[PDB]
């Protein structure tokens, strides 16, 4: 039978006002024989009727993929309301219900620290600008890069990890390729900036600078 | 603005008349105490002198000469101390001031002095020659104004006139007035006092002024003075400010005094004004006393424990104290000087003889090491060969503790220059800038002169240079990379604020990190060379610093290198 | 019904000779009513009969947990042999078979780089010594710390992450607590050393040093 | 070992006899060329002198005096150049050498010279006085050995004896032998040559030696010489080594010569031996020529472009060239000297008068700035007050370019010292160390003397100090933290290699990072203070460096601080 998977809104959307967050309910392995899927959304137990549904997206293994999108409010998600997706199909003996929400626990503020590459990394074909994010909670967090105010998009962030104390930590790795424009900006000492967006941050935002020597 | 400097151009034809008027305006605007000389000269009939109204004290002398204007509003002037004296004799000098040649109506020349408040002239005398149309200059009885001391100071008053004068106002004492009106009645504060009183507000004993008062007073106390005979210590008139230290009695170890103060002119002050020097003897001055050495901490003078390190003396100082200009006889004296304790003047005789030899354009390169001029810079002549003043391209500060004609720290007149070369200049510590009659000189309004000044009375006076319009035509402008469009000249070297990066003197947009012919590294927006034994790196930085221990790779030594 | 989960040997065991690696086959949700579980192990399709089995480990939710341990050879695992665990129980309509093996692909050598803490991290209650491990393959890797030759064990390592190129990268974070003995060694400049053990490394080992300024 | 230094103790009673024997052993062991003087003195009968066997050349003079030993194995000795001369006259001096007082059997004294190879004495004469038992010293005909030049050089041979001598061997020419055996037949290489030949291997013209040969030859060429009259340039005997430069002909610009070489004694060499100085004139020397200045590059001499910077001259140099010791008359001359170009001697008269005044223990503190002594250090007297030599506690190098008595760079005898204070000493550039008869001196075997030497011939000669056993009792040992157990004294200051960390002079196990009273930071195993305006941090480091921009937090400035 099919299988359901429910994703939260992007943390950047949650915190920025003019960005619309949305809880997304995916349905995979929808049979060729029984494609009719039906969704019911619930907030703290109350149906919505607001969400919309993307069309059938056929996949490689001859199955459909139906995706229901429920656009949510910033206050409701941040205040811990449960978003519940009830999928129903003929191939399912019983309907599938999945509930997502804000992580429930003590909120804690991140500490952002930028580390420069080690001298040895410069011989390789790329140098890595590291941005440590430490002691935060919950794991929902958005991390970007930018130099001279312009976003950079060669960065790879790890999944949050549980520290011995309970708070979360992660690293981000902005790859600066050899011969790259982002490299010339780095060697000229231009300002590279690691932006962070998290709930407990005052104004839901802090960013740390970083430059050469 | 309470305090302004005076001038020392005594009776010399000002270069440009427009600037002379504006110069006096900028200088005495709102000024109440003239630390120096009040010199009003060559002023035309249609001239406004309202800025002079608030002048109360003049430390030096007062010279009013060669003016077509009809009166000078110096009613609030109470005292003239006369530390300097005109022609080494007079505190007050009123000379000429009359129409010499050819309508409308009215005549030219001064009319009435109207020095209503002037009741004190400590050191000095009076000189009034010619001045047709000058009235009531013989009705004064100056020996009331002259202090008890230096009374013998001369009086020499010409009473030639080209017109007759009315009697004084009937409200005044007979033959006692500065003008035909009642408000011009002469106030008398000496020779009409009780007993041996030098100053008083009346003939009674109770009217006598305190010992320390000058000119007059509002009461018997030292707080009631009109002007302090010596020093103004926080409203009180005293003989000397409190010393900075008091000595032990049994020993004589010096102990710092909280009540100590510094002497600034005739005023006790908690600290010396900007650009002035603080001394151990408790005085603000523009040159250190002899045996002392200038050093910062906050500029200050300290007496030399070891031999006073040798310094460079410019014009107006030491062996050059009486030298007019830089010539072949003294040009070598500035070999490799970073800082010159004096002034620098370049006159047509600099580049001509005086059986001395004329100066040559290459000799001037000596000043390329010069970073600071304490005194002033004056250039009335400069070789047609040279296009600019890049000889002075490393000069950062012209402090102006001395000023040409008492007014201009920087002067540039009558030159075949085409732009200013002073790319390192950041401060005109004092005095005005005068740049006029440089037929080919562009790049003036390109300089952010506002940045260079440090007090209100400073300003740039420019006229008769090449028109800004004419400069735009021909395609002259700051190089692409000059931030805020401020530059001293054309090329990239002449930028004020470099937009991108500095390769020595050039302002360039790309250092040679990543694959430059000689690899480089950045450091505070400066390009600098990687150590030669560092190995050139293709698409990655070559070094973090200047040394051989900061390479990415070597040419051939645990951190260092050794090709 | 029950659920099976098969774990590989520790990467440190695989590479060190005098350490015995072992493939471990866990069985959870073994019913109170049907505890009899039976294991069959296979290497490249061939039964073994060598593995041993730990006893029933009862859990909080009133289920047993049976664990079968098959000690493996270093050559066999490194040469990519498939280790297959066939669990059989009454509650399972059909037996469960799970196959583990070495990750199959191009092997690549790690690059190890030690980064010191940022100046700002020193105000906090602990400073983090970071050890970047970059551009390696496969993900099996073991990372330790040690100062003056003595292991340190306050470190937290992220899961390997896929780089844009295909190789893996991760970070490790040795926590040096305020007032800690490991802190005094750090401030005195003693040698901290990030040890790495990976297949493609020559001698299956490389370690990078790190000290203050 | 081919080359060793000689000595300059001419005829002075050696301090300790055991060390004198060992000293000669260490010195001439395997030595073939004595750059200096071969001085064999005060040697007893039961003494072995086998190390002398390989000596071929002596640059200076040869002095054999006051020896009970019966012969000296100098058969290979071919030439004595005699640059120095004993009593300013003699290259060869054989004096005394005989039993003076009271069995076993045999008598005491030298017997036969046996200088079989000695066929050249360039500059100098011969002196043989007393030496009862000396035979065949009148059978030599020295004017064959004396070179053509300085032939007049004196000969003064006493033939007193206490025994008779056999005839020479019948194989020798009549009255031509260095001893009664056949192997002692006198070889004759002058006055038996063809024509004006100074040296030859026979009477024939073809037997004559080349112009540059000395003593003799194996053929006519300059490669067949037995010893080079002037310089040995790669097997060839020449008059002067190739200059380092050759001059232009039309100009006179100097061009570097690849064939250039330096003069080292009588040898052309590609580079100067260690501890010697290289000069521009192409010579290895132990003192720079006048007008030159010592500087490294590799120590070397350069002529002074500007005034030769003033340096400190010790004993044996300049105005102190003929001064015996440090006294009250010269102690002040070393005020704040880092490096002394000379020697330092402290004799009992240093601390006594000479109507000069005696020296005092506090005056010696002057040397606490001294880091390097070019010459030598000799201390035969030192105040009982002081326990050690920590006055010299910052002395790093005693180069030994000069040596006491030509042998000892460091000497310490007859002192009430209890330990050596020289915690900074790392190098004895040359010469031996002699430390003996210091009744209370411990901490000798605690010093890793092996580290301090730089050539094979160096060694420590110690005797009659306080026994190592007696020092262990009483509980004296290196402090806990002295690495490898090497220390110059008791406390933690006196460690050689600090196990943990260095707080100035103390070797301590804990710097004050993390909560020290004045916070600190480490830097190459040194504790250093954090800037005061840094804020003390509880359980975390306080700063990365010395400056105020390296703080963790401040006391009160974008990177800096300003309490
Ligand atoms: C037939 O074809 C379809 C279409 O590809 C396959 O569907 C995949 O099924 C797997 C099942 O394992 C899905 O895997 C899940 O991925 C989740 C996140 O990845 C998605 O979301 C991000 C964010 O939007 C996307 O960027 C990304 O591309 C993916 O679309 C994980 O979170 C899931 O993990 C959770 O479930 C496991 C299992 O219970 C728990 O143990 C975990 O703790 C965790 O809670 C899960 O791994 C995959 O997403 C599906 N594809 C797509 C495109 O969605 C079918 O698998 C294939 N055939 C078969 C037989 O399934
Ligand atoms: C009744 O009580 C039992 C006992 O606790 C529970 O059993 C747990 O069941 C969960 C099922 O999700 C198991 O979760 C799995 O954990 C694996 C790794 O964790 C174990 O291994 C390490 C290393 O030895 C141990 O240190 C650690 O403590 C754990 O023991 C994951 O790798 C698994 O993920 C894989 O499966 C998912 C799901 O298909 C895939 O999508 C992933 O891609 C991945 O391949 C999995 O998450 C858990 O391990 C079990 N406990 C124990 C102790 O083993 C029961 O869950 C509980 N009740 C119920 C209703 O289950
Ligand atoms: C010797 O020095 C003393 C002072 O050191 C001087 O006496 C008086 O000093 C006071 C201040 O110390 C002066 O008062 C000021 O005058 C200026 C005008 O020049 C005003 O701008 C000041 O502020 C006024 O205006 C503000 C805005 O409305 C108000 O908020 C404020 O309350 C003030 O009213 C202030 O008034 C004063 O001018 C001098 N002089 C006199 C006569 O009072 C003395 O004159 C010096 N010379 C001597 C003793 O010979
Ligand atoms: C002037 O200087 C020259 C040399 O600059 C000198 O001539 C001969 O020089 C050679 C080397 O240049 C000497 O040969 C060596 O002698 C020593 C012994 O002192 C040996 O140890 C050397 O090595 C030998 O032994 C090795 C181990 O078995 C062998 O592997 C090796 O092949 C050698 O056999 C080497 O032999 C030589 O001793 C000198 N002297 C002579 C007479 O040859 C010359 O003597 C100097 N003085 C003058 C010209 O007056
Ligand atoms: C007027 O001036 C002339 C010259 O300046 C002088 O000689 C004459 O005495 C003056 N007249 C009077 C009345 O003083
Ligand atoms: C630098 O990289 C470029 C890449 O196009 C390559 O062509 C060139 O050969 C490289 N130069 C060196 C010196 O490696
Ligand atoms: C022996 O020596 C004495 C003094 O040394 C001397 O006078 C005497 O001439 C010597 N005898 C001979 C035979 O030379
Ligand atoms: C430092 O930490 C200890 C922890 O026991 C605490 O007691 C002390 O008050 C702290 N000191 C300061 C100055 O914070």
């Amino acid at each position: 039978g099919p299988s359901v998977f429910l994703f939260p809104p992007k943390p950047k959307d949650t915190l920025m006002i003019s960005r619309t967050p949305e809880v997304t309910c995916v349905v995979v392995d929808v049979s060729h024989e029984d494609p009719e899927v039906k969704f019911n959304w619930y907030v703290d137990g109350v149906e919505v009727h607001n969400a919309k549904t993307k069309p059938r997206e056929e996949q490689y293994n001859s199955t459909y993929r139906v995706v229901s999108v429920l656009t949510v409010l910033h206050q409701d998600w941040l205040n811990g309301k449960e978003y519940k997706c009830k999928v129903s199909n003929k191939a399912l003996p019983a309907p599938i219900e999945k509930t997502i929400s804000k992580a429930k626990g003590q909120p804690r503020e991140p500490q952002v620290y930028t580390l420069p590459p080690s001298r040895d990394e410069y011989l390789s074909d790329s140098v890595s600008l590291t941005c440590l994010v430490k002691g935060f909670y919950p794991s929902d967090i958005a991390v970007e890069w930018e130099s001279n105010g312009q976003p950079e998009n060669n960065y790879k962030t790890t999944p949050p990890v549980l520290d011995s104390d309970g708070s979360f930590f992660l690293y981000s790795k902005l790859t600066v390729p050899r011969h790259s424009e982002t490299m010339r900006r780095w060697a000229h000492g231009n300002v590279f900036s690691c932006s962070v967006m998290h709930e407990a941050l005052h104004n839901h935002y802090t960013q740390k600078s970083l430059s050469l020597s | 603005t309470q305090v302004c400097t005076g001038t020392d151009m005594k009776l010399r034809l000002p270069a440009s008349p427009e600037t002379h008027l504006d110069m006096l305006r900028h200088l005495y605007q709102g000024c109440q105490v003239v630390q120096g000389n009040l010199e009003l000269t060559y002023l035309p009939t249609n001239a406004s002198l309202s800025f002079l109204q608030d002048i109360q004290e003049v430390q030096g002398y007062v010279l009013i000469a060669h003016n077509q204007v009809r009166q000078v509003p110096l009613q609030r002037l109470r005292i003239v101390r006369g530390t300097q004296l005109f022609e080494d004799n007079y505190a007050l000098a009123v000379l000429d001031n009359g129409d010499p040649l050819n309508t409308g109506a009215s005549p030219g020349g001064l009319r009435e002095l109207q020095l209503r408040s002037l009741t004190e002239i400590l050191k000095g005398g009076v000189l009034i020659q010619r001045n047709p149309q000058l009235c009531y200059q013989d009705t004064i009885l100056w020996k009331d104004i002259f202090h008890k001391n230096n009374q013998l100071a001369l009086t020499l008053i010409d009473t030639n006139r080209s017109r007759a004068c009315h009697p004084c106002s009937p409200m005044c004492k007979g033959s006692r007035c500065w003008g035909e009106s009642s408000e011009d009645c002469q106030s008398l504060t000496r020779t009409v006092c009780a007993g041996g009183c030098a100053r008083c507000k009346g003939p009674l004993p109770t009217d006598c002024c305190h010992e320390q008062c000058a000119a007059g007073c509002t009461g018997p106390k030292h707080s009631d003075c009109l002007a302090c005979l010596h020093f103004n210590h926080s409203g009180i008139c005293e003989l000397h400010c409190p010393a900075l230290v008091t000595y032990n009695t049994d020993t004589f170890e010096s102990m710092p005094n909280p009540e100590g103060r510094y002497t600034f002119g005739a005023s006790c002050v908690t600290a010396c004004p900007y650009n002035y020097l603080s001394t151990d003897v408790g005085s603000c001055t523009l040159v250190c006393p002899l045996h002392n050495q200038e050093v910062t901490a906050t500029q200050r003078c300290e007496k030399c424990s070891k031999p006073c390190a040798r310094v460079c003396y410019g014009l107006g100082m030491e062996h050059l104290r009486e030298v007019r200009a830089v010539t072949s006889a003294n040009i070598q004296e500035f070999a490799g000087c970073k800082k010159i304790f004096g002034s620098l003047a370049f006159l047509p005789e600099s580049f001509d003889g005086d059986p001395t030899a004329p100066l040559q354009p290459e000799q001037l390169q000596v000043f390329e090491t010069l970073e600071e001029i304490t005194g002033y810079l004056y250039i009335s002549a400069w070789p047609d060969s040279l296009p600019d003043l890049s000889v002075f391209q490393n000069l950062q500060v012209i402090r102006g503790r001395i000023l040409h004609n008492g007014a201009y720290s920087l002067t540039l007149q009558g030159l075949g220059i085409s732009w200013l070369g002073l790319r390192s200049l950041r401060e005109l510590g004092s005095g005005l800038a005068l740049i006029h009659h440089n037929t080919h000189l562009c790049f003036v309004h390109t300089v952010p002169w506002d940045q260079l000044f440090r007090n209100p009375h400073q300003a740039l006076l420019h006229t008769a240079n090449r028109p800004e319009d004419e400069c735009v035509g021909e395609g002259l402008a700051c190089h692409q990379l000059c931030a805020r469009g401020h530059c001293w000249g054309p090329g990239p070297t002449q930028c004020v604020n470099c937009s991108q990066f500095l390769r020595g003197q050039e302002c360039v947009e790309e250092c040679r990190v990543l694959q430059g012919l000689p690899r480089e590294y950045v450091n505070a927006r400066h390009c600098l060379p990687c150590h030669p034994e560092c190995q050139p790196q293709n698409g990655s930085v070559t070094c973090f610093g200047p040394e051989a221990d900061q390479c990415v790779a070597c040419a051939h030594d645990p951190p260092f290198c050794v090709a």
